[PDB]
This record gives structure tokens, sequence and C-alpha cells, in this order.
DNA sequence: AGTACTTGAGCT
RNA sequence: GACCAGGAA
DNA sequence: AGCTCAAGTACTTTCCGGTCA
């Protein structure tokens, strides 16, 4: 289409860094039967950990990209029902603006 | 069902009959742990399943913009603020009953006029 | 897409494997 | 096609529908369960107490297999526990001891016990039950529909006239079998499996 | 022409209602499946059929 | 008015036509239809974002059909001939007792429904009860053999470390992460098997990525530079005492955007073709 | 379509095109019409090939 | 005819058998495809005949 | 009430070729699919050089 | 009581068809003999408890007058019903000698469940006599009475030689019916035998056709 | 492009 | 001329 | 070891720019 563009491809780490720095328990130290509702956080299909207040994490992320702090071409989705937080940074994603 | 593991092994427990006293035991097969059972129910199939009907009702359900609204007032907090979905059991036979969730009280009710639930 | 390949990717490929027993450092594009 | 006589008799058509449409024990079953009930004469499950006090009065496993049947499904397929049981009863003959609640009773239940190691035996018996036990119907005949087709036919006075009949439409084929069913018309029976026709009826 | 137009719009309109109903009906679990069809398979049959009656 | 975005190879203007492909590192569950011993499968096509790009697929299967018993769960591992009962994999990763293994797979201890369908898996792996004997059981299944008790065991490590779930980490101390993920796959598997979640739409545009001229060239230069990397490795072995062939990398690219057969070089079938093509100039919009 | 709320079994959501060609399609109507149309072109180009081999 | 190393013989045996095979058919099931230096596989006589284009 | 985003303009679901078809929202769906292929066989000024 | 009589009606629906078949082969069976009522059938072949006596159902058959014209060498026929579900070389061996001693030309065993491969061996063992096995369950409906199943007619050698002549044909060129063909089995077709098939035509009204036996 | 037959290999 | 690739009633 | 199968294979219209000895 006319507004369609494609992800050039960026880097995860400034997110991964930022993410754990904003309340992400690493998978190393997960124990589900203890926090069994933790929204589990993904980045480029890599499971990194979990977050107990995903609603407010989401805010921080969404504000980061909208402010330009996280790259406008990065893709972040909260699937509340399923309790997951998927993030993509990789090249190849077709996107539009709204 | 509701089954447990052996303290010591944390391995799964398999039923064994205490023939002499007429009782069911669960025993470990990695050590000698044994316990009297909790219930006579050992195995359960369930072919017409109602479990998964209302999956993922996290406390954030209200913050899903995709989900639709209604002003059908709650059974509890008589609130005309709620979000609703159909049975999240992705089976074929499945009815188009709706499931409502109170934005204030968070209690789950339905549009059923055949049956009376609490989930 | 191309831009990014030149600016970044091209460097990356030159030295992700590379070095022998001879190493490859920075790359220059005319 | 219906027997020449009962051509408009719908209850005849319903009768055959139910005589050939496949029904399995699985299709009426809510859940199976395996209980440890050590004494045959008395049951841990309280609701089942009635069922024993009767189907006993007016040696066998302590491991119980329990079946709950869906009331609704039991009528869409037009079924009584009695006939359901008798099937099971006759599937395993003399090595499964069987009891059931009445169509009366508030829950639809079937109790089953065999005749070291017994609880895995049962779990096998439960799949023989659910998978390969038939209640009504001829195998392969999955849905069956009634349709009132218009049929042109000579009136007693000469003229051809719309003189419609009930007709059975099948999802699935078993020619050799549904052909020898009573109450149908064997001389008009048809299928889109000409492969099948070739095999029964000649080339 | 004008009237035939308006009159079409209501022909559609009423069948939109016909559907809304069978929908509500199937949402309250009042609706009964036809022989061989899902509760759902049955529902859609009415809807699709209502909307084609409409168009026609 | 020229908008550019093309190449000029030997005079004629070439366009690189964007290539569509399934995204990788993505978890998808599918029902394997009627005639199969398998009933549902959880795949992930996993690869390094760049760096030799491992095209190892992790398949995780649910044997037994919706009618059988012994609905067991095995998974095909890279470089390993047989499918392995998941439990063994867990123990091969250090997660040893039942239920510590179950805890990775099911985060609710009231989902008796999901748990039941794990009981058989447990019985399956029951026969191997510690890490090293699960490593051996894995290593016995080559490849071949490697016929040596100590060798097949240090083989298995190697696979779990490098070939299995190769994103996440190819380094070392991350059995935790890899085991937890394998669980997440098994969860996502039993989920669809329980009519709870839906089978993945293989046509969802979201799980597709489009390779443009950038990524396209990168795949090529990568292949080409590593051809030259090991040309040098020979004029260095020759000199048992600066002639590094500059033509490879020029005339390599040339060949591709020339023919549109995207593969080094003249030995290029299968390769992909019509990746590049002469630019239409009939009409400006055209 | 992401312009709709969930579990929308209405005619508008599932691709009933209310409008005449004279009045012109809404963007939703347009896209669904498109979806349907593409299915046409495919099984045209299909029934072509299949028809051919059959004839041969 | 020379000093036959009795395996280097069955070496060239196999090799002859191969060319005389792939001269008539080159698209054989059992792997490799006798290919021209260039990559382009050689044109078996069989290949000239299998039709819709092709002799018959 | 739950809106998150707005479409900038529906007409941008369209591609280049299609964006030349006038009133395409008044056409049988494939009549568009043709012209959005035929216009690529038309004639005119392709570049000013 | 139960579901007993339905296996009786079946056995009678089958008996009839056999009677029909035998007649159609060109044997002497009165029409009424075919049309035996279920009522009659019961009381004649049923014991002390009204349970079907198949041993007594068996019967011999003779060619019609006309049949002896067209096929002079058509012998007499025996049709035996066994009372045992499975049928073994035990009962089979006796049956076979019955036919070799009374010099029947053809003999037809109607069996309930199966005939043991043991017994199955005794079948071609007494030429020139030919022996046919028929599953009782098959013979319940007479397939030849179906809508779609047109008149098949066995041709005499003389009849055939003429067909071949008048159309200048090698047997190769004739359309063929398989030997195991349901109608071929009904008519007791042996390989080489030709049937003439008369069907109705939406184009000509009636239409001649021939198939030869494989 | 879905079905054909036919090859192939793995499991009990 | 092989071969590959792309586009038409 | 053999014997069963599922999963493997190849095969099924008229017109009008590049690289290969
Ligand atoms: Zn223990
Ligand atoms: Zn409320």
């Amino acid at each position: 289409s006319l507004m369609s563009c494609i992800s050039v491809g960026t880097d995860p780490m400034p997110i991964i860094t930022f993410l754990s720095e904003w309340g992400m328990e690493p998978l190393e130290d997960y124990v589900p039967h203890q926090s069994p509702d933790a929204t589990r956080v993904f980045v480029n299909g890599v499971w990194h950990g979990v977050h107990r207040n995903p609603a407010r994490l989401m805010e921080t992320l969404r504000t980061l990209r909208r402010k330009g702090d996280i790259n406008p071409e990065v893709s972040m989705i909260r699937d509340i029902r399923e309790k997951e937080l998927k993030i993509f940074t990789d090249a190849g994603r077709v996107y539009r603006p709204l | 069902t509701t089954f447990r593991f052996c303290r010591d092994c944390n391995n799964m427990l398999y039923p064994r009959e205490d023939k002499e006293n007429n009782r069911l035991l669960f025993e470990c097969r990695t050590c000698s742990y044994v316990e009297e059972a909790g219930s006579p129910l050992v195995y359960r199939h369930e072919l017409i399943t109602n479990i998964g009907e209302t999956a993922g009702v996290v406390q954030d359900i209200g913050s899903d913009p995709t989900l639709p609204r209604s002003d059908r007032e709650c059974p509890k907090c008589h609130s005309r603020e709620n979000v609703f979905f159909q049975s999240q059991q992705r089976r074929k036979d499945t009815s188009m009953v709706l499931f409502f969730v109170c934005l204030s009280c968070s209690h789950i009710f339905t549009s059923d006029q055949k049956n009376k639930r609490t989930q | 897409s191309f831009n990014q390949f030149v600016d970044y990717t091209l460097q990356d490929i030159i030295c992700e494997d590379s070095t022998l027993i001879i190493s490859f450092g920075k790359i220059y594009v005319t | 096609y219906l027997e020449p006589g009962h051509a408009a008799d719908q209850e005849q058509a319903k009768l055959i529908r139910s005589a050939i449409e496949h029904t399995t024990l699985k299709s009426v079953t809510i859940a199976s369960e395996i209980y440890y009930d050590p004494d045959p004469r008395s049951t841990v499950i309280p609701e089942d107490e009635e069922i024993i006090q009767l189907h006993f009065s007016l040696q066998q496993s302590p491991w119980l297999l329990r079946l709950e049947l869906d009331r609704a499904a039991m009528n869409d397929k037009d079924l009584t526990m009695g006939q359901v049981g008798e099937r099971i009863k006759q599937t395993f003959k003399n090595d499964l001891f069987v009891i059931w609640s009445e169509d009366n009773d508030e829950k639809l239940i079937i109790r089953c016990r065999v005749v070291a190691e017994e609880d895995h035996m049962l779990k096998k018996i439960e799949n023989t039950m659910l998978e390969n036990i038939t209640l009504r119907g001829v195998e392969n005949i999955e849905r069956v529909v009634m349709m009132k087709y218009d049929r042109k036919v000579p009136s007693p006075t000469g003229e051809y006239v719309k003189e419609p009949e009930w007709v059975l439409e099948t999802d699935g084929v078993n020619l050799s079998e549904v052909m020898t069913v009573p109450g149908i018309d064997p001389t008009r029976i048809y299928t889109n499996s000409f492969i099948d026709i070739m095999e029964v009826l000649g080339i | 022409d004008g009237p035939t137009m308006r009159e079409i719009t209501e022909t559609i309109a009423e069948a939109k209602k016909k559907v809304l109903d069978v929908t509500k009906e199937a949402q309250a679990n009042l609706l009964t499946a036809k022989h061989g069809m899902t509760l759902r398979e049955s529902f859609e049959d009415n809807v699709v059929r209502f909307l084609n009656e409409a168009r026609d | 008015f020229d908008m550019g975005g093309y190449f000029i190879i030997n005079g004629s203007e070439k366009v690189l036509i964007a290539q569509e492909r399934s995204a990788g590192n993505i978890v998808q569950v599918f029902k394997k239809a009627a005639p199969s011993p398998i009933s549902h499968v959880a795949e992930i096509r996993s690869a390094l974002e760049k760096g030799s790009r491992f095209i190892s697929t992790l398949q995780v299967k649910l044997y037994g059909r919706e009618g059988s018993s012994a609905r067991t769960i095995k998974a095909t591992l890279p470089y390993i001939k047989q499918d392995i009962p998941i439990v063994i994999i867990f123990r091969a990763l250090g997660i040893i007792p039942d239920g510590e293994i179950l805890e990775h797979i099911c985060y609710d201890v009231n989902d008796w429904q999901m748990l039941e369908m794990l009981k058989p898996c447990v019985e399956d792996g029951f026969v191997i009860q510690d890490r090293e004997t699960a490593l051996d059981f894995i290593g016995r299944r080559g490849t071949a053999l490697g016929i040596k008790k100590e060798k097949r065991i240090q083989y298995a490590k190697d696979i779990l470390q490098k070939e299995f779930l190769p994103h996440i980490t190819q380094l070392e101390g991350f059995e935790s992460r890899k085991a937890f993920f394998l669980g997440y796959m098994i969860n996502r598997l039993l989920l669809c098997a329980l009519d709870r979640k839906d089978q993945d739409d293989r046509d969802h545009f979201g799980k597709k990525r489009l390779d443009l001229a950038g990524p396209l060239l990168a795949q090529l230069f990568k292949t080409l530079f590593k051809k030259l990397t090991k040309d040098i490795f020979r004029y260095m072995q020759r000199t048992v005492e600066l002639a590094i062939n500059a033509k490879t990398i020029t005339s390599g690219l040339k060949y591709a955007l020339a023919t549109g057969n995207w593969g080094e070089q003249k030995k290029a079938m299968s390769s992909r073709a019509g990746v590049s093509q002469v630019l239409n100039r009939y009409t400006y919009s055209s | 379509l992401p312009h709709f709320s969930k579990d929308d079994y209405s005619p508008e959501s599932k691709g009933f095109v209310e409008n005449s060609y004279l009045r012109g399609l809404t963007p939703q109507e347009f896209f669904f019409h498109a979806m349907g149309g593409r299915e046409g072109l495919i099984d045209t180009a299909v029934k072509t090939a299949e028809t051919g081999y059959i004839q041969r | 005819h020379n000093g036959a190393p009795h395996h280097a013989i069955e070496e060239a045996e196999s090799l002859l058998q191969f060319h005389v095979a792939t001269y008539m058919d080159n698209d054989i099931a059992g792997q490799p495809q006798a290919l021209q230096k260039s990559g382009r596989p050689v044109k078996s006589i069989r290949a000239r005949l299998k039709g819709k284009e092709g002799r018959i | 009430t739950t809106f998150t985003h707005c479409e900038i303009h529906p007409s941008m679901i369209l591609g280049v070729a299609a964006s030349i078809i006038p009133f395409p929202d008044h056409n049988q769906s494939p009549r568009n699919t043709y012209q959005s292929a035929m216009g690529k066989q038309a004639m005119g000024v392709f570049l000013t050089n | 009581d139960q579901e007993n009589e339905r296996n009786i009606s079946r056995l009678w629906r089958a008996f009839r068809t056999v009677k029909e078949m035998v007649k159609d082969r060109g044997y002497f069976i009165t029409q009424e003999e075919v049309e035996l009522p279920l009522e009659d059938f019961k009381a004649k072949y049923c014991d002390s408890m009204g349970r079907p006596q198949r041993k007594m159902m068996s019967f011999q058959a003779n060619p019609t007058e006309e049949s002896i014209s067209k096929f002079p060498d058509m012998g007499s026929l025996w049709v035996e019903f066994c009372d045992e579900p499975s049928v073994g070389v035990k009962t089979m061996k006796t049956f076979v000698i019955h036919i070799q001693e009374k010099n029947f030309q053809t003999g037809i065993f109607v069996y309930q469940n199966n005939i043991t491969p043991s017994a199955m061996k005794l079948v071609p063992s007494i030429p020139p006599a030919t022996i046919e096995t028929f599953n009782e369950a098959a013979l319940v409906v007479n397939i030849t009475h179906h809508e779609l199943v047109p008149k098949h007619i066995r041709l005499s050698s003389d009849e055939k030689r003429e067909l071949l002549k008048r159309y200048r044909l090698k047997e190769s060129q004739l359309p063929r019916i398989q030997r195991a063909d349901p109608v071929a089995l009904y008519l007791g077709l042996k390989r080489g035998e030709v049937v003439k098939i008369i069907r109705k035509s939406e184009t000509s009204g009636r239409y001649a056709s021939y198939r030869i036996c494989m």
C-alpha cells in the first residue's frame, strides 16, 4: 500500500536493559507456582522473564516509543487475556502509520 | 482429580491397593514414600468440558479496547459497566452464550436463559 | 533497507567470522 | 427410499432414520471416572446408593468405572439407559459387572467393575467403550436427514401427479448393509459411490 | 427512483433486524440446533440465508 | 522525477523484488490431520538474527490421536535421529524430579486437565532418572553412535548447547532458560490439544517478514566474503615461506543482480530466482 | 478487521455489502468485496488448469 | 589390460555404468545428476521425449 | 468508546496502480484488479530525460 | 422372543431369493414356491422353540422343459443350507459326495458366517460338477431386482457362435463381465459364457448389449 | 494444485 | 540454439 | 528380522530478457 514501510531492523539490548530495569524478574529466577499470573515477557521470540504490573510497564514502553526514546519502528503488544508481552525489533515487519 | 508428589522425591505418585485394610494408597517409585489417598476419585475423562469457558479473566480485562461494552446491570454490584466475550473454549459444538465481567465488582455473569451459573 | 545494509550490516559481516592465523578491521565504502 | 406402502408415513421415516443412523456410546457420554470403591455392596459415592440398593436385591473388582450420560443427547438420539447398558452388558459379556440409574433418576450413571493390577485394565476398558461401542445405527452412516421429495406418479385415473414421499439422505455409505434393512425400498436405494454400486449391484 | 430506493433500504433494514434477533436468540441459548449442525453452524445458516433473502 | 531505488548492472536497471518468508524464532501450533500418529505439533523455526543463521527447526510432537491412550510427547532434536520424550530432555537439562519438570510446563496446579495429559509423559521418561543418564540416552541416538560411553554423553551436551533452541543463547549456563522455554512450547502445545486456544493461522501477515534489498544483499555478501575468507586460508597455506582475489566479491554480486539467481555463483540451482529483474519503464506509475 | 470490536457476528462485520454499486462501498465493504473477489480470480485460474487436463 | 588394481577396475566399471546410464536417463531417482560443467545437468535422451514440448 | 487509533485515510489501503482507478469503490471487485495491471501496459511520458 | 424373529425374517428373505435365483437359472420352481409366506416358512423349518432348522431347508431342483432345449446338458441342482455358523470340512466333505453320487451338475452351499479355508479346498475337487458358495447374508436382498439392474441372459454355445459371427468378432472384442460380478454369480456364469443385456434406452427405447465372462 | 502410485523407512 | 527468468486474450 | 505403514517421491497454453560452449 502507500503508507506501508518495513522494519529496517534495530537492536534489542537497550530495551532488554530498560525492561529488566523496570520490573522484569529474569527467567533464571522464575518459580511459577509463586507468581502464576506474571505476564511473561518476550523479545524477538526469546523469553526473558516476567512482570507483575504489566499494565504500568506497558505505559512506560508505549511512552518511550511515542517520545522517540524507543524506536518508532519497534513492535510491542500486550495480549492481556493470554498474559503475554511480545516485543519485536527484527527486520522484515511490514507496518503502517495511524 | 487433584494429585500430588512425594516429599523426598517430588516425583509423581502412583496408586496402590492396601488389600488387607481396603484402602487406596499413593506410593512413590523412586523411594519408599507412601500416603493414604485423599479421594476415591482416581481418574476423570470429561468429554463435554466447561473448563476454559472463561479463560484469562485477568484484572486488566477492562483495559482491552478490543472487547465490547454493554450496560446490562450486574447480579452483584448492579453496575451497568461491563466487558463481554463468548466461550473461550475453542471447540466447534460450543454455544454463543455471552460472558460478562463487572468493571467495578469483577464478578462474572452470563446471558444464559437455559442455565444458572456463577462462572 | 540498502542504507542500513551499507552503514551497519556490511561492517558486521566483515568481522563476525573473519580472522585467520590475518584479521579484518574496519571497512571503507567509496 | 421408503417401502412402497409407508411412503408418506413420517413416523416410518423417523423410524428408519433411527434404525440406520450411527450412534456411539461416546456421543452420549459426559465423562468417565475411575473410583476406588473397595466394597461392591456399598458405595463411597453417596448419590449412587439408590442404584445399588435396587440393581442388587429385588468376588468382583474394587476398582469402579463410572459413566455419566448427557440427558439431552440421550433424547436427540432417542435413548434409554436400559438399552445403552444392555449393549455394554453384551459387549463384555461375563467379565464386566454392570448397573445403571433409571431414566427416572436425577443423574445418568453407569457403574462397571471387572471380574495384582486392575486399574490399567479398566482404562483400556474405558476406551473400548468410548471408541468402539455402537448403540443405534449401521456403521459409516453418520448424519441422516429426512426430506419430502416430490414424486411424479400415475394417479388411478391416468394423469401423472405430484405424490411426494419421505426420503433418507445419508452422510456416509454402507450399501450392503442399509440395503437389507427392513422398512426401506431395496429396489430404489441409491448412492453417489458408483464404485459401491458396481460392487453390490453389478457392472 | 426515490421511493423504490427508500423501500429497498427498509427491506435490508428489516432483515438486519431479523438477524439481530436470531443473534440475541442464540446468545441466550434459546436457539435449537438443526439435525447435523453445530449450535453455531445452525445460527449462521439463518444469518446467511436472511441476508440473501434481503439482497434478492 | 526519478525516484531511484534501483541498481545499474551492466547498463540495465535492476530492481530487487521483496521476498516474503515465515518469520523465525516464532512458536506455532498446528493440528496434524487424521492419518497421523501425531495429533498436534509445536514448531519453532529458530535462528541467530545474524551469524551463520542456524536453520534448525525444533519440532515438539504430541503422539497418540484424540481417541487413543498413551498420548505421549516427544521432540525431534537437531542432529538426532529419534524423537525424545520431553522429560528426558528436562533431565538432560538438569531439571530432574517429576513435577519440578511439570512446574516448567504448567503454571497452574489446579489445571488437573493439563496435568493428566502429562502423566504419560512422566511415565515415559520415568526410566531415566538423572541428568547424565539422560545425556547418554540422548547421545546414544546420533548422528550415528560415537560408540564410547563417555563420548556420546559429551556429545549430547554439545547439541543442547548449540543446536537446540539456538536463539535464547548458544553460550552455556542457560539450561534454566532453555528448559523454561521448552515448557512454554509444551504448554502452548497442550493448550491447542485441549481445545482451549486456537491453532496458529499460517497466513497471519504478522508472522511474515519481507526481505528487501538490504537483507537480500547481506545474505549474498555473507556467502561471498566467507568464500574469500577461505581463499586467503589457501594462499597462506601455499606460502610456507597481497594476492587476495578481488574478483570474487565484485563479479559475485554482479552475477546475482545480473541473472536474479540469488546464489554463489554459477552453481545456483536451487538458489531462488527472479529476485532481481529489469525495471519496468513503460509508464511513470508503472 | 481491527476497526471492529470482538465477537461481532453482525452482517456489517462479516461482509454483507449493504450498498449498491451506484452508492459505492464503504472501506470495510470494499475490503471484504476484495477478499471475495480474489477468491474468484484464484479458482478461475484453477478451474482453467483442471478443466484443461480433464479435457486432454 | 594393464596392472589391474582390482578395485580401481571396479571403480571405472561403476563410472562407465554411470555415464551409459545418465546418457539415456539423467533424471534418475538414486541421487546425483550428471551435470555439464556450468551446473546445467546434461540432456538425457529420455528427456528429449517426455512430452508437451519434446519429440512425441 | 474504546478507540486507540484512527485510520489516516482508508484510500491508503490501496497500492500504486490501484490509486489511479477513479471511483474504484463503485466497481465490481475484479474490474479493479484488471486495470491495476493494465495501466502497466499503457503509454505516456515515463521520465522527462 | 426378542430379536430372534428378525434373524428368521432374514433367513426367509434369503431363502426366497435363493428360490428366485434357482428359477431364473432355468429350473423348475413354481411362482407360489417362491412367494412362500413368512407364516408358512416358520412352521415347516422351525423346531420345538421356533428356532430355524437350516438342515431341512436344503432342496434339489430340476431344469424347466424349455431349459433342456437350449442347454440339454444342464443337470440337476442341489442347494444346501448349513445350520452351523462356521462351516468345516466336516460338513463339507459329506455334501460334496452327495453331489458326486446323485450326479448333480451343480451344487450350491449357502453358509451363515464363513466356510473354513480347509473346507474351501474341497470345492473344485469333483469335476465336471461345479460348486458355488454363497454368503447367506448377501442373498437377503435380490440385487437383480434393483432399478438399475437390467435383464442378463445366458447364451447357449450355439447362441454365442452366432453373435460372434454376425458381428465378425474375436472374443477379445466383446465387452466383458467379471466372473465375480454379482449378476454373474446369480446366473452362475462360467468364463467364456456370454450374457445378453437388455436395457431401456432414452434414445432408442430398448437396447441390445453383450458381455462375456472373465 | 490435489491426487496418483510408488517408493521408502521405521517400529513391535 | 540449449537453459533460466519475467509478463499477456 | 520381517513386516507393517506413514511419509517420502514425480506428474499431471496459443502469443510475445538474461548466460551458456
Ligand atoms: Zn519418593
Ligand atoms: Zn457488578
